[PDB]
DNA sequence: TTACTGTGGGAAAGA
DNA sequence: AATCTTTCCCACAGT
């Protein structure tokens, strides 16, 4: 199982030839707040699955244990673990406990969870690595911690359901820790300038890269990190054929515009549709940025 | 092993201020050029139907 | 000011369908240049279907405003019309006229559907792609919206022997269809009416083409179609599909097949034919208005002979649906800008929760609808929408808990939208369910 | 029938 | 260069 092959169901039509009362107590426990009991063995969890087809720790996982029950889950999850534990299954939305952890952001919980055998990779229906949802809530920490799994590292550029990747969703969300955790992926072993190649094949998912997602509607830190670190061709063209700058123009961001401009990207060359940046951003009504252009060249 | 149970929640925070900021700075924008917009639109929209009328005077003209 | 009531909006989540506007558009992925004079019409043709029975209430909310608006001192049955001109990256041609009239002759759930096969793009014209441009209105000059299309491709004539508009993609749409010498009139294409497939005159049907993988439900790969693949064509609309079938390439009347074709991706508006998988001597086949098999002579051993009408060009063909309701009676502005929601993404937890939309054309004058429960919409990129989901509690009530209650496994699933700080539903279509442990 | 108009095949011109 | 693509050119079968 990979992303390249999925499960089409459908129906069917042939053409002929020619005319003549369940409710798992330990689980909504578990679920609950705090009350821990019930035995906690391997008929008890690796074998249960309500409606949701999750196991135990799903639900332990689920630090939506609210009321709060602090440390007991990094515990009561280690105990369904080492009572033995599929510590690889997935729920209803394909979620391994593992994810729906880096979901809540339990950095500890998943730390001992990979140690028990867990598997980071395996996305969800989300088709979204666990590194995904790492940068999906920007936890900087969350990733720098699961970037140590020679396996994880391998899925670095691998693209979520809407195709984007690592540093494609960082550079698509602000912050402080964003710039780094971005440092960090490249310094993991992320190529800066990747459009979506190894997937140009088949799959619809395709076209910008990275600076791309900082310039449509602004993330400067990051314009500047890519722009300025080391590579990404101000000028590259995603399956719109669009430069960032025009996408930043379309959307109306003068300061990524600017910026841009300043470092010698190029306005000449335009999109599809034979249309370019002051036609977008003209066309959108961004005279703002209209006059920069004119006020250029 | 045996290392945090929450993470930078202020990062997170931090971060949903920047975006809040510019939708609302955004939000502006759009509420600015909004009726030169529907202007573009309200005259290219209408041009067809004086377009219409005067292609569908015709149907009138000839019986 | 004609905003959103919790109330009304019950009021059409509850009858979608007594209310919302569906509108349709297919269309070729690619189009033919036509040299110097002449006029090579686009085909298949794009055309416009127009669903749902709102668009009948959509005519009196204005039919029961000429009349009632006239007040003072035969041009009625003209203010109720619905007046549409589709037209390409026009820039010298007039923008060609689309049906729609009450005046017009017939010859399910469809309101209203016309075709526009009189477009064409000229040498004239040297762009590389474009995309087409559709306006509807009233009969009394009254406005609806202006669509587009997604790109389309120029070519100067189809290769005989970029790349995904070159190559037909694993898990792209296309559609299939016949013609008979240097003639229109006989056009016939693969489409779906009633559970069943068969071949149209009037309208040709978007299937999605799957490369089959291994094992009703089955495998299916990435990977360009290549000729000699097996094949699963799916209806887009219905659901429904064709038995598994093996693609193959045909040159005048003949089925070319020997082994240096498993290194042919399969080109657009090629000929080809589909071959059952247990009885390789049959093509999936149409006999004058209706498919079905067929036994098709043997000739050598690399190629085949097979009947006049077993042999149908392929071309990878889109579409785009617009879903749309007036919250509160017609809106003074148009719809024109429409949301198209794609994937709804959702990441944190509890506290710190967030769900990411994804589409395209997002106006931050929109604000997102859990069912009928209205949250602090995020505008980034007009190309995606965060937001907070809010608090169960506040969701369904004793008037709301039977839609808002999933009857299956007793969760929460509500209908996601996106409204216009106007009145407006652009219902995505999507749902976001509520893990509940209870009964 | 003569005049006119899409479409498909194929030669010739460029890329 | 070797081959593919683009622009011509034109016969067929309807209006």
């Amino acid at each position: 199982r990979t992303r390249k092959r999925r499960m089409i169901n459908a129906s069917v039509w042939m053409p002929p030839m020619e005319n003549e009362e369940s409710p798992i107590k330990l689980h909504t426990e578990a679920a609950g707040s705090y009350a821990i009991t019930e035995p906690i063995t391997r008929e008890s969890v690796n074998i249960i699955d309500p409606r949701h087809n999750r196991t135990v720790l799903h639900w332990i996982a689920s630090n939506s244990s609210a009321e709060k029950s602090e440390d007991l889950i990094v515990h009561e999850a280690k105990e369904c673990i080492a009572a033995g534990a599929d510590v690889n299954a997935m729920d209803c939305d394909e979620n391994t406990p593992l994810m729906l952890a880096v979901l809540a952001r339990r950095r500890r919980l998943v730390a001992y969870l990979m140690k028990a055998g867990a598997d980071p990779t395996i996305y969800n229906k989300s088709e979204r690595s666990a590194l995904h949802q790492a940068a999906a809530n920007r936890d900087f920490g969350m990733m720098v911690y699961m970037l140590n799994s020679t396996k994880l590292k391998g899925d670095i550029e691998e693209l979520d359901r809407n195709g984007m990747t690592a540093l494609m969703i960082v550079a698509h969300n602000e912050g402080r820790d964003q710039v780094a955790s971005a440092k960090l992926l490249v310094e993991k072993g992320a190529k800066v300038d990747y459009d979506g190649a190894a997937r140009k094949d088949s799959e619809k998912y395709k076209g910008r890269t990275a600076l791309h997602y900082a310039a449509q509607v602004s993330n400067m830190p990051i314009v500047k990190y890519l722009v300025g670190e080391k590579g990404s061709n101000k000028d590259k063209q995603d399956e719109d054929g669009k430069t960032p700058i025009m996408l930043a123009a379309q959307e109306g961001r003068i300061e990524v515009v600017m910026y841009l401009i300043q470092q010698g990207a190029s306005v000449e060359a335009v999109d599809a549709t034979d249309h370019t940046a002051r036609q977008l951003a003209q066309a959108n009504n961004h005279h703002n940025i209209v006059d920069i252009f004119d006020r250029c060249r | 092993e045996d290392e945090p149970t929450i993470g930078d929640l202020n990062a997170f925070h931090s971060g949903e201020e920047l975006h809040r900021q510019r939708s609302e700075l955004a939000r502006a924008n759009y509420e600015k050029a909004r009726p030169e917009m529907i202007a573009n639109q309200r005259a290219v929209t209408a041009h067809l139907f004086n377009r219409y009328t005067e292609d569908e005077e015709r149907k009138r003209v000839e019986q | 000011v004609q905003s959103l009531t919790s109330d009304r909006m019950i009021d059409f989540l509850s009858n979608k369908e007594k209310y919302e506007c569906v509108i349709s558009i297919f269309h070729a992925k690619v189009a033919q240049k036509s040299y110097g004079n002449e006029k090579r019409f686009f085909c298949p043709p794009p055309c416009i279907y127009l669903i749902g029975q709102g668009w009948k209430l959509k005519k009196d909310r204005v039919a029961q405003l000429y009349k009632t608006l006239k007040a003072s001192a035969i041009h009625e049955q003209q203010a109720t019309e619905l007046v549409a001109y589709i037209g390409i990256g026009s820039d010298t041609s007039e923008r060609q006229q689309l049906d729609f009239s009450t005046g017009k002759v017939r010859h399910p759930n469809i309101y209203d559907y016309c075709a526009a096969k009189t477009l064409y793009i000229s040498d004239s014209d040297k762009r590389k792609y474009f995309d087409l441009n559709a306006q509807f209105f009233y009969g009394c000059g009254m406005e609806i919206g202006g669509f587009v299309s997604q790109r389309i491709k120029v070519i100067s004539k189809p290769s005989k022997k970029d790349c995904k508009y070159l190559c037909i993609a694993s898990g792209t749409k296309v559609a299939l269809f016949n013609r008979l010498r240097s003639q229109t009139v006989s056009t016939r294409y693969l489409h779906v009416e009633g559970n069943a497939f068969h071949a149209s005159s009037t309208k040709w049907g978007a299937f999605t083409i799957h490369l089959f993988d291994d094992e009703d439900n089955f495998a299916v790969r990435d990977g360009f179609v290549y000729y000699g693949s097996v094949v699963k064509l799916v209806d887009s609309v219905t659901g429904i599909a064709l038995p598994r079938l093996r693609i193959r390439k045909v040159d005048k009347q003949q089925v070319i097949l020997d082994a240096s074709c498993s290194e042919e991706p399969v080109s657009q508006l090629h000929k080809c034919a589909f071959q059952m998988i247990d009885n390789e001597l049959v093509y999936l086949c149409l006999s004058h208005d209706k498919i079905i098999q067929h036994q098709a002579t043997a000739i050598n051993e690399h190629r085949h002979q097979i009947n006049d009408g077993a042999a149908w060009t392929i071309i990878s063909t889109d579409k785009a649906e617009y879903r749309f309701f007036e919250a509160m009676g017609q809106v003074a502005n148009p719809i024109s800008p429409c949301p198209v929601v794609g994937s709804l993404e959702v990441d944190g937890h509890g506290e710190a929760s967030r769900v990411e939309l994804h589409g395209r054309d997002f106006k931050p004058n929109l604000k997102v609808w859990f069912g009928a429960t209205p949250v602090e919409t995020t505008f980034r990129s007009e190309e995606s929408l965060h937001c907070s989901i809010p608090p169960v509690s506040q969701v369904r009530n004793e008037q709301t808990h039977w839609m808002f209650t999933n009857r299956t496994t007793g969760d929460v699933e509500v209908p996601i939208s996106l409204v216009r700080d106007d009145g407006v539903v652009y219902s995505s279509g999507l749902t976001f369910s509520y893990k509940s442990l209870e009964r």
